[PDB]
C-alpha cells in the first residue's frame, strides 16, 4: 500500500537508478533472475511498496528509465540486474542531447515526451494508490535538465494531490565539468520551485570530500561514488516498508521540514561511513555515533553548514536503538550550538525510529536538513551567470530553437529573489 | 452488568493498550488464545470478567476493545502479533493514509471517511454491553492523527449519547522533549474541542516518566513498551476498584463528582508508586507510612510541572493490597500538617479514601517485582497552569509570521479558527488564576 | 476410515475456494504459503494435525477430523506425522496453473 | 598507491594492502560482458539499439561490510515475547528436592 | 445441434481459412489423420458443431472452399492440415478473375455458381437445425469479390430465417495492393449491406501495425497475419461450443449489436499480445485484460476508435475469472470516458463468460463492437472511388460484360445514405 513511483533521467540519472536498484534488491533479497531467497519474515509485508507482482512469482521494479541517447540506456541493462526492468519501461530518441536546453525542453524532447508521458500514467493507475514521486536527473547535464523538468511539471498538473521528491547533482565550479552549466543550471532551479516539493541537492564535490577525508580509499571511482547516496533514498523511506515505534511516510517530512510553501531546498547527508581499516575498533553508541551526523564535513553537499543557521531538521534513526538516548542527544545539540539556530522555531529536531536496519549494521541515521547554508550554493551559481551573460556569449544555439532572452531576463529574477529571501530569517529575529 | 468499553485512536494509544490489555489479560488469568487456562478455575473469580469482558458463547472470550489508525504499519504488527485471536477481526479499522501531523487534515478531509465505521462499532459494542458506566479514551495530541480523530470523535460521541461520563488519557508534549515542531499547533488545537467535551483528564507528560525511570528502576536507557507499563499499570490501579470487592469501592462516576470544582477547569494530573523493582526491594522500607510520604514527593510526579508552585483543590488516593484501614487516616493527618505541601481556602476537606483487596499484579520479565501493596494518586493542583503557560509560549513565537500555516489552511481549515482557540486557550489560563485568591 | 474417490475431489472445492480468497494478481500458493507460516510457531516447517486443523480451518472448509487425517496422511507422504509446506504449495500451483 | 606500487611505505600506505580485488583494473582486455543479446526488444527504434561492449562493474562494497549481523527482527516482537510469559505458568515450584530432568 | 458450415472463396479468403482451421482443430485436439487424442472429455462433447461423422472415426471439416483460379488449391492442400477437407467439396475453375469484377458476378460465374450451390444446399440440410452461415472474402480481390458477394445474394433468397456472418478484408488507403480496388471494392459495399445482416471490417494495416508495435518481430510474414484474425474467429463462437456461466450464442451477439437493420459494421480486436522477449515481464490480471481491450491500436480496423461514440459494445472473456470482477470493471471504463459512450441508451456493453481458455495462456479477451468511427473506413474509400470515375477511367473493362452505367451511378448514392446514416444517430441527443 502506499506504493511510490520511480522516475528516471539523464545519464547522470542512468548511473544513479541502476545502482540505487541495486541496495533494495538484496534487502528484499529478490537476486539478479527476480527469485526470492530472503530470510527474515518480517521482510515481505510490505514487498509491494517498490515492487509488483506477475505470473511466475518474478518480481519486477515499478521503474521508468528514460533519456535521449542509446548509448547510456545501453549499459544499465548489459550490468548488473539490468534483467529486472520491464522493455516497456524504457523509452529513449535518437539525436542526443548536446548539452542544450532547448534541444530537451521544447523541441526534440517535446516530440518524445508524449510516449515518455504516456508510460507512468498507465503505471500510476495499476499501483493500488499513488504515495509521492521521486525523480533522479541531474541539472548541470545536456538531457535531464530540459527534457526531465518538463516531465516534473507535466506529472504535478494532473496530480495536485501528492507529493514529490528529486535528487541532483548541482554543480560546483572548482570541479568545472562544462563551460555552459551555468545556463542550463540556473535555468533549471527557476522551474523547479513552483513545481517540485521536496528537492534534496546531492554535490559531487562533497563525494570526493568525503571519500577521501573519512573513505580514505586508494582511487575511488565512479562506482563508489553512485553508491553511498545510494543509501540515502534507502532510508528516506524506511518507515513505509518495516514497523517501527513512531512510523514518518515521506509527507510528515514535509510538514514538519519546509515552514514555508517555496523554501523547499534541503541537504542530506549519511552515517556512519568508516574506512575499510577502521571497522572494528569505533563503539557503537547513540553518543558516539550522533557527532558525526552534524559534523561539518559529514554533510553530502558543497555547502559548509557552520556559515549559516539552521531551520528544521529530521533525522530517521534505522534500527533498535534506545529512543531516550535519541531524545537526550538531540537536547544536549540544541543547546551547545544555539547560535547556529534560528531563534524564532522552538523545538526544531525531529526524530522517528523504526525496526529493521541496513543489513551488517545496528545503527543506521539518514540526516535531512534545511539549513540556510544553501544560499551560497545558489550565490556561488548565480554570480557566474550574471557575469557571463552580460556578453551574450553561447546565445546563439539557445535562441536558435525556441529560446528568447526575454525569457533568460526573468530567470536570473528568480534566482536573486530566492537568495535575497532566503537570508531575511537568518538575520530576522523576534 | 457493570461494564466499560474502551476507545484507543493513534500509534500511542494502541502502543499503550499493548501493554494494557496484556496486563489485563494476566491478572485475571486469560491466555492470549482467547481460551481460560481452567486449571480447575471453578468459577475461581466467578463473575469477575465483565468490567472488561464478555461471554463469545462457548469457550473463549472477547475483549470490549475498538482499534483506530489510519496508518496501517501498527495495525498489521498487533493483528499478526503475540495476540492475533484476541481482538475482534474487523473491529480494528485499518487506515489508508497517514495524517503526518496535520491536524486540518486529520479532521475535515480525511477524518470524514471513518468516523462513520468508528460510531458503528461503538454501537454495536455498548448496545450489547447492558450498563456502559462511561467511556475511556487514549489518544496522542502531539501529532496529527491523535486529535485529528478523537476530538472528531468525541464531539459527535457528546450528541449521540449526551450525559454519559467520559474520561481522557491524552499525552502532552514535553517541556523539553519531543519529537515534531509543529506539535505545538496540534495541542493548542486540540485541547480547545477537548476543554469543552471531556470531563475528566490526565496529562502524562514523557519527560516525568523518564526522570521517574531513571531514579528508581535503576534502568539507565528506557524504552517505549518499558514507559508504557507504567502507563498501564496505572491504568489497572485506576480501574481495580470497579471489579473486586473492597471495604469501600469507589465507582469511576466518583471521581469527576470527587475532583472537579467547576465545570471549565476540569484538568488532573497524577502519580504512582511506589515504584521498586526486584533487585532492590525486599531489603528496603514500604511500610505504610513511606507510600503516602513518596506519593506527595514533588520529583515523583507524572508530570514536570511542580505542585509546590500552587495550592490543592482535591487529590483522591485509593490503595491497593492489604493496607489496613486505620494506616490510611494516619498517613493522610501526617500529610496535612507538613507546610511543604499546602491547600487553597476553598476547600476544608479534600481527600478521598478507597480500599480495595487485591493486590498489584506484576507481568514477567518486567522491570516491576512484586510487593505488597501501592498508592496510586490523582491530583488537581493551580500549579497546572504552569503546563498551559508554556505551551502558550511558543505557539506566539511561531504564530507571528504564520510559521507552516499554510500548510493547515489549504487544507480546509479556516484561518479564523486559530483566533478563536488562541482566544479560548488565554481564557482557560485566566479562569486558573482567580481559583487561588484568598477569600 | 475412508479414502475413496471423494478426497480428491474436496481439492477441486479445496481449490476452487483458494481462488476464491487470493487476492488479484496472485498464485494460490502466494496465498497458501502464507497460511502454513502464520498459525505456526515452531518455523522449523511442521505443526501437528491440530495446528493444520487450525490453517484448514481458516479457508472456511467444513470437514471431519477423520476427513482431515485424510488429506495430512495423504500429504504426509513419509508418514512421519508433520507437514512440510514447500512440497504442499508448490503442489497446488502445479494443478491450477 | 602513491606514485608506486604498493609493497612500498609510501605516504598513506596502511590502507590499499587490504583491497578486496577490484577485478576491472588488472584485466582491461578481457572486456566481455556481452549478455544483452539482439533481443529484438527493448527496443525497436524496426532496429534493435546496437549492443555496445560494457567493461567490468568495478567491485563495490562502499558501505560497511557485513559486520556478522543478520538482526531481521521487529521490536514489538521481542517487547512482550509470548516465550516469557508462559515461563510464568504450567511451571515453577522448582527448588530440586529430588533429582528429575525435564525439558 | 445448430451446426454453422463454413464458406470461403477467393485466393486471398483461401489463405485465412488454411490457417483458422490450423488453431481450432488444435483446440479440440484432431489431428492431421482426424483421429482424436484429445486430454479431457469436455474438448469431444459439442464436437458436433464443425466436424460431422464419417467411417474410421475421423471428422472432416464442413468447410466448402470456392476460388476461380487453380493456384489457390493446390497450395491449400500442400501444408500442415491438407488432409482434413474432402475430395468432393473443393469446386473451381480454368478460366482466372484477372480482378475484374464484371467478370466474377455475371458472366463466368454464371455458368459456375449452380455447383457452389448445389453443395451448400447439401450441407444445409445435413444439419439438424442450421444455426447459420459464416463467411471469409477479400473485398479487394477479384474472384471473392464476385463469386463471394453472389453466394450471399442466392443463399439469402432460400434459407431467410438463418443468421449470415461475415469476415471481410476491405483494401486500405496507406498499403495499397491494387490499381483497380475501388471500383469492385465500392460494388461490394452495395450488394453487401442489403443482404448480410453482419460484417466486421478487417484492414490490413491493424495487422501490420498489432506487428511492427506491439509483438516486434522484425519481419512478419504473411503467415502471422492470417494467425490473429483466426484467433478472433474462434473468441466469437467460443461459448457455442464449451460450458460456461452465461451462454452467448450467435444470435444474442447480434441482438446485442445491432439496433437498427442497417447499421451492421464491426471491428474487432483481439487481447492480450506481448511479445516473446516481454512475456515473462508481465502479468496476467483481469484489470490488466481490460485496459487494453478498449486502447484503440489493440484493434484491427483503420478507424480510430475516439473520433466517435460507440453505440454497442460486446465482450467476451475466456478462461476462470471472478464474475464480480467482470462486472466492475465494465462499469467502471464506461463511466470515466462518458463522451466515448452515446448517452441514449445505458447499460451499452454486453459480456459472457466461457471456461476453456484457449492453449497456451490462461486469460484472454475477444471483442466485437459498433462504432459510429467506422465511417472513416468508407469515407476514404469513396473520396478515391469519385475520383476515378468523373475520368471515366478504366471504364471499358466493366462495360465488357454487359453491365451498364446505372449500376455504377446507384452504388455511389447508396454509398452515400450508409454514410449520412452513421451521422444522423452519432449527433443526436435526448
Ligand atoms: N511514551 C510514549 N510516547 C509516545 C508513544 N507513541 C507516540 N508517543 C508520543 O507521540 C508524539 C508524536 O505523536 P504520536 O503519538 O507518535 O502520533 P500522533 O500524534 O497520533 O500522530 P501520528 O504520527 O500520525 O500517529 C511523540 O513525541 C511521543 O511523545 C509511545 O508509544 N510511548
Ligand atoms: N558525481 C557524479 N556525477 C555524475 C555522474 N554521472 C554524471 N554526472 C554529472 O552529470 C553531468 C553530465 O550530465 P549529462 O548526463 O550529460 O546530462 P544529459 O546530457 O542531459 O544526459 C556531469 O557534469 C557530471 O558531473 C556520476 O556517476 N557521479
Ligand atoms: N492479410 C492478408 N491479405 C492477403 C493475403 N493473401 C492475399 N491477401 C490480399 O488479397 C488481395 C488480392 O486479392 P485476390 O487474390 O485478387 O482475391 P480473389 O480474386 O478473391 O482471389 C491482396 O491485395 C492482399 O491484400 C494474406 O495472407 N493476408
Ligand atoms: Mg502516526
Amino acid at each position: 500500500m502506499r506504493e511510490i513511483v520511480h522516475i528516471q533521467g539523464g545519464q547522470c540519472g542512468n548511473q544513479i537508478g541502476a545502482k540505487f536498484w541495486e541496495v533494495i534488491s538484496d534487502e528484499h533479497g529478490i537476486d539478479p533472475t527476480g527469485t526470492y531467497h530472503g530470510d527474515s519474515d518480517l521482510q515481505l509485508e510490505r514487498i509491494n511498496v517498490y515492487y509488483n507482482e506477475a505470473t511466475g512469482g518474478r518480481y519486477v521494479p515499478r521503474a521508468i528509465l528514460m533519456d535521449l541517447e542509446p548509448g547510456t540506456m545501453d549499459s544499465v541493462r548489459a550490468g548488473p540486474f539490468g534483467q529486472l526492468f520491464r522493455p516497456d519501461n524504457f523509452v529513449f530518441g535518437q539525436t542526443g542531447a548536446g548539452n542544450n536546453w532547448a534541444k530537451g525542453h521544447y523541441t526534440e524532447g517535446a516530440e518524445l515526451i508524449d510516449s515518455v508521458l504516456d508510460v507512468v500514467r498507465k503505471e500510476a493507475e495499476g499501483c493500488d494508490c499513488l504515495q509521492g514521486f521521486q525523480i533522479t536527473h541531474s541539472l548541470g547535464g545536456g538531457t535531464g535538465s530540459g527534457m526531465g523538468t518538463l516531465l516534473i511539471s507535466k506529472v504535478r498538473e494532473e496530480y495536485p494531490d501528492r507529493i514529490m521528491e528529486t535528487f541532483s547533482v548541482v554543480p560546483s565550479p572548482k570541479v568545472s565539468d562544462t563551460v555552459v552549466e551555468p545556463y542550463n543550471a540556473t535555468l533549471s532551479v527557476h522551474q523547479l520551485v513552483e513545481n517540485a516539493d521536496e528537492c534534496m541537492v546531492i554535490d559531487n564535490e562533497a563525494l570526493y570530500d568525503i571519500c577521501f577525508r573519512t573513505l580514505k580509499l586508494t582511487t575511488p571511482t565512479y562506482g563508489d561514488l553512485n553508491h553511498l547516496v545510494s543509501a540515502a533514498m534507502s532510508g528516506v523511506t524506511c518507515c513505509l516498508r518495516f514497523p517501527g515505534q513512531l512510523n514518518s511516510d515521506l509527507r510528515k517530512l514535509a510538514v514538519n521540514l519546509i515552514p514555508f510553501p517555496r523554501l523547499h531546498f534541503f541537504m542530506i547527508g549519511f552515517a556512519p561511513l568508516t574506512s575499510r581499516g577502521s571497522q572494528q575498533y569505533r563503539a557503537l553508541t547513540v553518543p558516539e555515533l550522533t557527532q558525526q551526523m552534524f559534523d561539518a564535513k559529514n554533510m553530502m553537499c558543497a555547502a559548509d553548514p557552520r556559515h549559516g543557521r539552521y531551520l528544521t531538521a529530521s533525522a530517521l534513526f534505522r534500527g533498535r536503538m534506545s529512543t531516550k538516548e535519541v531524545d537526550e542527544q538531540m537536547l544536549n545539540v540544541q543547546n551547545k550550538n544555539s547560535s547556529y539556530f534560528v531563534e524564532w522555531i522552538p523545538n526544531n529536531i525531529k526524530s522517528s525510529i523504526c525496526d529493521i536496519p541496513p543489513k551488517g549494521l545496528k545503527m543506521a541515521v539518514t540526516f535531512v536538513g534545511n539549513s540556510t547554508a544553501i544560499q551560497e550554493m545558489f550565490k556561488r551559481v548565480a554570480e557566474q551567470f550574471t557575469a557571463m551573460f552580460r556578453r551574450k556569449a553561447f546565445l546563439h544555439w539557445y535562441t536558435g530553437e525556441g529560446m528568447d532572452e526575454m525569457e533568460f531576463t526573468e530567470a536570473e529574477s528568480n534566482m536573486n529573489d530566492l537568495v535575497s529571501e532566503y537570508q531575511q530569517y537568518q538575520d530576522a529575529t523576534a | 452488568m457493570r461494564e466499560v468499553i474502551s476507545i484507543h485512536v493513534g500509534q500511542g494509544g494502541i502502543q499503550v493498550g499493548n501493554a494494557c490489555w496484556e496486563l489485563f489479560c494476566l491478572e485475571h488469568g486469560i491466555q492470549p488464545d482467547g481460551q481460560m487456562p481452567s486449571d480447575k478455575t471453578i468459577g475461581g473469580g466467578d463473575d469477575a470478567f465483565n468490567t472488561f469482558f464478555s461471554e463469545t458463547g462457548a469457550g473463549k472470550h472477547v475483549p470490549r476493545a475498538v482499534f483506530l489508525d489510519l496508518e496501517p504499519t501498527v495495525i498489521d504488527e498487533v493483528r499478526t502479533g503475540t495476540y492475533r485471536q484476541l481482538f475482534h477481526p474487523e473491529q480494528l479499522i485499518s487506515g489508508k493514509e497517514d495524517a503526518a501531523n496535520n491536524f486540518a487534515r486529520g479532521h475535515y478531509t480525511i477524518g470524514k471517511e471513518i468516523v462513520d465505521l468508528c460510531l458503528d462499532r461503538i454501537r454495536k459494542l455498548a448496545d450489547n454491553c447492558t450498563g456502559l458506566q462511561g467511556f475511556l479514551v487514549f489518544n496522542s495530541v502531539g501529532g496529527g492523527t491523535g486529535s485529528g480523530l478523537g476530538s472528531l470523535l468525541l464531539e459527535r460521541l457528546s450528541v449521540d449519547y449526551g450525559k454519559k461520563s467520559k474520561l481522557g488519557f491524552t499525552i502532552y508534549p514535553s517541556p523539553q522533549v519531543s519529537t515534531a515542531v509543529v506539535e505545538p499547533y496540534n495541542s493548542i488545537l486540540s485541547t480547545h474541542s477537548l476543554l469543552e467535551h471531556t470531563d475528566v483528564a490526565v496529562m502524562l507528560d514523557n519527560e516525568a516518566i523518564y526522570d521517574i525511570c531513571r531514579r528508581n528502576l535503576d534502568i539507565e536507557r528506557p524504552t517505549y513498551t518499558n514507559l508504557n507499563r507504567l502507563i498501564a499499570q496505572v491504568i489497572s490501579s485506576l480501574t481495580a476498584s470497579l471489579r473486586f470487592d473492597g471495604a469501600l469501592n469507589v465507582d469511576i462516576t466518583e471521581f469527576q463528582t470527587n475532583l472537579v470544582p467547576y465545570p471549565r477547569i476540569h484538568f488532573m494530573l497524577s502519580s504512582y508508586a511506589p515504584i521498586i523493582s526486584a533487585e532492590k526491594a525486599y531489603h528496603e522500607q514500604l511500610s505504610v507510612a513511606e507510600i503516602t510520604n513518596s506519593a506527595f514527593e514533588p520529583a515523583n510526579m507524572m508530570a514536570k510541572c511542580d505542585p509546590r508552585h500552587g495550592k490543592y483543590m482535591a487529590c483522591s488516593m485509593m490503595y491497593r493490597g492489604d493496607v489496613v484501614p486505620k494506616d490510611v487516616n494516619a498517613s493522610i493527618a501526617t500529610i496535612k500538617t507538613k507546610r511543604t505541601i499546602q491547600f487553597v481556602d476553598w476547600c476544608p476537606t479534600g481527600f478521598k479514601v478507597g480500599i480495595n483487596y487485591q493486590p498489584p499484579t506484576v507481568v514477567p520479565g518486567g522491570d516491576l517485582a512484586k510487593v505488597m501493596r501501592a498508592v496510586c494518586m490523582i491530583s488537581n493542583s493551580t500549579a497546572i497552569a504552569e503546563v498551559f503557560s508554556r505551551l502558550d509560549h511558543k505557539f506566539d513565537l511561531m504564530y507571528a509570521k504564520r510559521a507552516f500555516v499554510h500548510w493547515y489552511v489549504g487544507e480546509g481549515m479556516e484561518e479564523g479558527e486559530f483566533s478563536e482557540a488562541r482566544e479560548d486557550l488565554a481564557a482557560l489560563e485566566k479562569d486558573y488564576e482567580e481559583v487561588g485568591i484568598e477569600t | 476410515y475412508v479414502s475413496p474417490e471423494r478426497l480428491n475431489d474436496l481439492e477441486l472445492i479445496l481449490y476452487e475456494k483458494i481462488r476464491q480468497k487470493t487476492l488479484p494478481g496472485e498464485d494460490e500458493g502466494r496465498t497458501v504459503y502464507r497460511a502454513f507460516k502464520y498459525f505456526d510457531i515452531a518455523e522449523k516447517g511442521v505443526i501437528d494435525i491440530s495446528q493444520f486443523k487450525a490453517a484448514l480451518e481458516k479457508f472456511g472448509c467444513v470437514f471431519d477430523d477423520k476427513e482431515i487425517h485424510a488429506l495430512f496422511s495423504k500429504f504426509d507422504v513419509n508418514r512421519s506425522g508433520k507437514i512440510c509446506y514447500d512440497e504442499f504449495c508448490g503442489n497446488f500451483a502445479r494443478l491450477g496453473s | 598507491c602513491d606514485k608506486y606500487t604498493s609493497t612500498a611505505l609510501m605516504g598513506n600506505w596502511y590502507e590499499e594492502r587490504l583491497a578486496p580485488n577490484q577485478p576491472f583494473r588488472e584485466n582491461l582486455q578481457t572486456k566481455t560482458v556481452r549478455e544483452e543479446e539482439a533481443a529484438i526488444s527493448f527496443a525497436s527504434d524496426l532496429i534493435p539499439l546496437s549492443r555496445v561492449n560494457r567493461n567490468l562493474p568495478w567491485d563495490t562494497k562502499g558501505v560497511i561490510a557485513d559486520d556478522g549481523f543478520k538482526e531481521f527482527r521487529s521490536v514489538n516482537r521481542t517487547s512482550y515475547d509470548p516465550i516469557n510469559l508462559n515461563n510464568y505458568y504450567n511451571l515453577g515450584d522448582c527448588r530440586q528436592l529430588y533429582k528429575h530432568y525435564t525439558a
